């Protein structure tokens, strides 16, 4: 319906959102041709619309480096990072980059290259304009051949917590800078300012939770087969939903316990104040499939969604468009 | 920096509708929210009488009267904007005024999207709960068991994800809820039966049904008739069990219905409002069941007449009812028995002034004596109007256009306001301000339907003198008066785009210059320009002509012609403009502010600081020429200040927020000036959606943080209803972040001192000495700016 | 349309032919007789938790 006659509407009823604006197209356009460096692979836009993300991927090194912008005016870069720190690459690799819902401060990326292993690293954003205290630590955990699934929304929807699952733990290692977290009631190398410091002062929580130790404690003190299918072959676990405002996290367990060889399914509260506790929520049976698993697992967390804020949002970027700011670039 | 917020004109724009026996069980009262400043009325023989106007610190959202069993009076639940849920009665012991909160505690979620249609409250009519709409796929409950000292409010999942509108049905035995919602394939009704011990809904019954595309609103009908009313353009429908009524009578297709109001309580006659200002009386016609019961026959709507816009009603006693115009004037209009030899069965009564929304206005001081005087551009349709706000209280002269005003700007020269307006067209509706006027011309260029056209209007008596009209489907942006380069005399210069159903945004646009020569308004030049003209300013001689996404300075030469001279590209929408000296302030629309500057040396542009946070800006103004102060759409006052002091070229171009406010109301423009006669160093006009006119006045470092801390303190000794705490009240608040207040005195609260009492006066100073006289002068000249 | 309109009192307005009221500013306050509390528990960890605590039963 045009956008004069929406702004007109807005001056005198006084309600101006983002929403009613979707309607027109984007405001603000770029060729991308001219504004470029040079082997750099863009990966979007900022959540605050300020930067550009990119790296290189030049064993490899890969950079990456921020990019003020501006509408007309040439793309600046204003930080460089390594980000992948005394790892010799022999794989092509997959970079993903995502910022936290509220914490503006710093970014986590994500590495992907029988047995697999994950590069994830945090980087410290530019300060606006301390301004001194910036960091990136860096990290490798290795997964078994039945991979983990790799979902950020969830793992990065506590505030400073970031999920890993190692195929044998759910570790959640919290960082800050300035008291605890983890326990209020995986090995991390430091770096930063080209120097690895012994860790104002940085924090690391990393507090861990055994999948076999849960899944034995609970087989023992609950399901109706406690008379047989003694220990398992293997599993996989899916995080379905999480809970910052009482800090629990919900994790779908699938086992293939056994001459009787049969698929179950479990689930399990872990709150992550008070620590390690297990506490169950559902006991299935052993019929006669991890995909399937998957399927199930994906639909549930579908049926339960609720809709969140666009202030609050885990942005996943990879290889570009600013809907909140009507900006696009064009490759 | 350091400023001072006062409130010269409390808002007169209704938005929350409600009547019931509050203060006592038997006298009726009328509650009006408006914004924030929440009044009882009572009825009486003589009519509407004030009692009290309580304060609440928040808009004021939701407002329900209810009597839970065993309660001698209604209580008022009362939700803000900023989710600040409270239950509260009014309970007088003689001659003091009293009103204890029953309950009270924020209710917000943090974890979900608010919802388009905005907050819904409702109360069950057995009292049995409190229904919120308040975020997508969430519906709080809140009990209202008043046997524990706890309120648990739970939000049950609500599957729809799009609901409109909610309401309780009636005469069921468990509580219902019926809500249209909206789905790919169309709208819908649906009933789920609320559970409290289950803690989750229940299939309702009478299973949901299709409803008509534009469905709107749901109205529960009382007992007997029970069922409910969806009201949609072009259509009304009653759903009740197997029973389903509908009528499409070809008057409600003219305008769609925006608010309800039941006159009999059975239910049996309802008043409904149109956009246009028209009052229909719907009607239930029931018949005798073999049974012996109600069953709603026939449905039947009928034309009572035409009104104030209304954005609610609330029928009184004896035929009165009462109208709450957000748009306009609000009224008493009283229904007759026998029509009008016109056909009107509506007759006004009382009219209560509306400032309406402030879209444009500019102090004036044709009386000389260096006094000034507001005039603004109120109403929006067939209520714009023209308020001259003098100082006495405050006398206000309202100026009827009956047709929407955009822009104004008075010309001393010809002491004349060019005012810019539009009316709506199919043609003419009614007898506009425009279509009468003393001489009357159109565009000849040679480069429903809104007609747009920039008006003058006399400064003595207000006559209009000419009303030249524009291209059609060509619309008026922007409005400047001023002299350009070297000519003598002084121009009109109005810029308009041009607006084609074809594209959804302008490619064609005007920058016209008109003289008022006599009694005639000619045009001695044009320029035409790519895009619209969204605003325009005098820049040190140069015409600083906003475009879409760019600005513009145009010279005037010695042909009479714009000349361009620079461009600055780096805008994504350029919609507001001010400067100081040779400085330029450009409010983007959601790039927060950027600040320009001109090099007579070079003439060119040459950004020089930006701020960088992520805002939606409604209105921009630079108090000094350091500190640029700005109104974003969550509405909240924030100024950031020029940082010279670091020596880095990125802090060099970097402008820190240093103030913070949530000052509760949209600001549309600033003007600088004051209203009276000619410690603050200087102060700044603002005009609001809900007619609030505010005061920002700059203060010493020692002065703020003395006003602060007299702040501070007076917060302990002054209880507010509803218990919510002034900091949080003012803290700026909005969807990505929200910070305590900065750097802003609100100077309501400070002027509630030297009006408490002399012990509070002593407690709030107790141990200051500063004794109780000092801080009452002091605050008796703060008073006096204003 | 025809009008048998409710009268609540028969005298209201009834002397219609023959000022905003005064601010309300608080300096004593009595206990609040009740809160509200929001729930801030995740509904799918309450609806799981219902739906074991039937099944134990
Ligand atoms: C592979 N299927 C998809 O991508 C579909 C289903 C999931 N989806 C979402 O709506 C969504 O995803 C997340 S998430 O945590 O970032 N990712 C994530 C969550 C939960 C599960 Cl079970 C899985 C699985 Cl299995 C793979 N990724 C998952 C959050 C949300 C609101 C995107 C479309």
């Amino acid at each position: 319906e045009h956008v004069l006659k929406q702004l007109e509407r807005v001056k005198i009823s006084g309600q101006l959102s983002p929403r009613l604006f979707r309607k027109l197209p984007p405001r603000v356009c770029v060729s991308l041709k001219n504004i470029v460096d040079e082997g750099h692979i863009f990966l979007g836009f900022s959540k605050c619309g300020r930067y550009v993300l990119s790296y290189t991927s030049s064993f490899y090194i890969y950079h990456l480096y921020w990019w003020e912008f501006n509408v007309h005016s040439k793309l600046k870069l204003v930080r460089q990072v390594r980000l992948f720190q005394d790892e010799e690459i022999y794989s092509d690799l997959y970079l993903t980059v995502c910022e936290w819902p509220s914490d503006a401060s710093k970014v986590i990326v994500f590495g992907f290259n029988n047995h697999r292993d994950i590069y994830v690293s945090t980087v410290a954003v530019p300060p606006p304009g301390c301004l001194r205290h910036g960091f990136m630590l860096h990290t490798k955990y290795q997964v078994v051949y039945p991979f983990p699934t790799f979902q950020p929304a969830f793992q990065l929807k506590k505030d400073q917590v970031v999920l890993l699952n190692t195929s044998y733990s759910l570790v959640a290692c919290a960082v800050s800078v300035h008291s605890f977290c983890q326990i209020l009631y995986v090995v991390t190398d430091l770096r930063g300012r080209n120097l690895r410091p012994m860790r104002q002062y940085l924090t690391v929580e990393q507090l861990t939770l055994d999948f076999e130790y849960v899944i034995n404690e609970v087989i023992r003190h609950d399901a109706t087969w406690g008379h047989q299918f003694c220990s398992f072959s293997d599993y996989d676990i899916v995080i379905l939903e999480v809970c910052p405002e009482t800090n629990q996290v919900l994790i779908n367990i699938g086992l293939l316990l056994l001459p009787k060889t049969y698929h179950t399914s479990l689930k399990v509260a872990w709150d992550l104040n008070t620590g390690i506790f297990e506490t169950v929520s559902v006991g299935d049976l052993t019929e006669v499939v991890w995909s399937s698993y998957r399927k199930s697992c994906v639909d549930m967390v579908m049926k339960w969604l609720v809709p969140e804020s666009s202030g609050r949002y885990v942005n996943r970027m990879t290889n570009l468009a600013d809907s909140e700011r009507y900006t696009w670039i064009v490759l | 920096s350091y400023n001072y917020v006062v409130t010269a004109q409390k808002p007169t724009a209704v938005n929350g509708c409600v009547t019931g026996h509050f203060t006592s069980a038997e006298d009726l009262n009328l509650l009006i929210a408006k914004n924030t400043r929440l009044e009882i009325y009572v009825v009486t023989a003589e009519g509407l009488r004030p009692v009290k106007e309580v304060g609440m610190y928040g808009k004021i959202a939701v407002m329900e009267l209810f009597r839970p069993k065993g309660e001698s009076k209604d209580l008022l639940f009362i939700l803000t904007a900023k989710y600040n849920a409270c239950i509260l009665e009014y309970k007088q012991s003689g001659e003091s005024i009293d009103i204890i909160t029953r309950a009270h505690g924020n209710v917000q979620d943090r974890i979900g999207r608010p919802s388009e249609t905005g907050i819904i409250g409702i109360i069950d009519p057995e009292c049995r709960m409190i229904g919120l709409r308040l975020y997508d796929g969430l519906f709080k409950v809140i009990p209202l068991d008043r046997d524990n000292k706890e309120l648990k409010a739970f939000n049950i999942r609500l599957e729809e994800l799009h609901v409109i509108d909610v309401k309780f049905l009636y005469g069921c035995q468990a509580p219902t809820i019926c809500f249209v919602y909206q789905d790919p394939q169309g709208r819908h009704v649906k009933t789920y039966e609320v559970s409290l011990r289950e803690k989750e809904f229940n299939k309702g019954p009478w299973k949901q049904e299709n409803v008509e595309a534009e469905a709107s609103m749901v109205i529960a009908v009382p007992e007997p008739f029970g069922g409910a009313i969806i009201i949609g353009q072009e259509s009304i429908t009653y759903h009740n069990g197997d029973k389903y009524l509908a009528i499409a009578p070809p008057i409600i297709k003219q305008s769609t219905i925006v608010c309800h109001n039941r006159v009999d309580p059975n239910g049996s006659r309802y008043l409904l409002g149109d956009m246009e200002g028209r009052l229909f009386m719907l009607l239930l016609e029931k018949e005798e069941q073999m049974d012996g019961t109600v069953t709603l026959k026939d449905l039947r709507v009928e034309l009572l007449g035409e009104t104030s816009i209304a954005e609610c009603l609330t029928y009184l006693d004896n035929g009165v009812v009462f109208v709450g115009s957000r748009l306009g004037d609000s009224q008493l209009v009283k229904l007759n028995v026998d029509s009008n030899e016109q056909g009107s069965y509506v007759v006004a009564m009382e009219t209560f002034t509306n400032l309406g929304p402030i879209v444009d206005m500019c102090v004036v001081d044709l009386e000389r004596q260096g006094q000034g005087q507001l005039v603004t551009c109120s109403g929006a349709f067939k209520e714009g109007s023209l308020r001259i706000i003098r100082n006495g209280k405050l006398h206000i002269r309202t100026v009827p256009l009956y047709e929407s005003p955009r822009k104004i700007c008075y010309q001393e020269v010809s002491q004349c306001f060019g005012v810019l307006s539009s009316r709506i067209e199919v043609t003419a509706l009614r007898p506009s301000a425009s279509t009468q006027a003393l001489s009357s011309s159109v565009s000849s260029s040679k480069l429903e339907v809104e007609v747009h056209n920039l008006l003058i209007i006399d400064q003595h008596t207000f006559e209009v003198l000419h009303a030249h009209q524009f291209l059609q489907n060509e619309y008026a942006l922007s409005l400047v008066s001023c002299k350009l380069g070297k000519d003598p005399n002084t121009y009109f210069i109005v810029g308009t785009a041009m607006v084609y159903p074809e594209e959804a945004e302008p490619k064609q646009g005007r920058i016209v210059v008109f003289q008022y020569s006599d009694g005639k308004l000619q045009t001695v030049a044009e320029k035409e320009v790519k895009g619209a003209v969204y605003s325009m300013v005098e820049f040190n001689g140069k015409l600083l002509a906003s475009i879409n996404s760019t600005v513009r300075l145009y010279e005037w030469t010695t042909e009479k012609e714009l000349r361009t001279e620079c461009n600055h590209y780096n805008n994504i929408m350029a919609l507001y403009l001010k400067t100081k000296g040779d400085f330029i302030l450009v409010g983007d629309l959601m790039r927060s502010v950027l600040l320009l500057a001109y090099k007579p040396m070079e003439g060119n542009f040459e950004e020089i600081a930006r701020d960088f946070n992520p805002n939606w800006m409604s209105a921009v103004e630079i108090l000094d020429d350091d500190n640029f102060l700005g109104a974003e759409n969550a509405f909240n006052l924030f100024v950031c200040q020029k940082d010279s002091a670091a020596t880095t070229d990125e802090e060099r171009q970097h402008l820190q927020e240093v103030g913070l406010f949530h000052l509760g109301e949209f600001v549309n423009v600033f003007c600088h000036g004051s209203l009276v006669m000619q410690p603050t160093q200087g102060s700044v006009l603002f005009g609001t959606v809900n007619g609030m006119i505010g005061l920002v006045t700059s203060l010493s470092e020692s002065w703020y943080n003395l006003l602060l801390d007299m702040q501070n303190r007076l917060n302990k000794v002054i209880k507010s209803v509803g218990k919510i705490e002034h900091s949080f009240w003012r803290s700026f608040h909005t969807e990505r972040k929200t910070e305590p207040a900065t750097g802003f005195i609100d100077g309501d609260l400070i002027e509630s001192f030297l009006d408490i009492s002399r012990p509070k006066m002593q407690e709030v100073v107790a141990n200051l000495e500063a004794t109780a006289d000092d801080l009452i002068k002091v605050v008796e000249e703060l008073t006096r700016i204003h | 349309f025809l009008k048998g309109l409710p009268v609540y009192n028969k005298s209201n307005f009834s002397r219609f032919h023959a000022r905003r009221p005064s601010v309300y500013l608080p300096t004593r306050e009595y206990p609040s007789e009740q809160i509200i509390v929001t729930e801030k528990t995740n509904i799918l960890l309450r609806y799981l938790h219902q739906q074991w605590d039937k099944k134990n039963a």
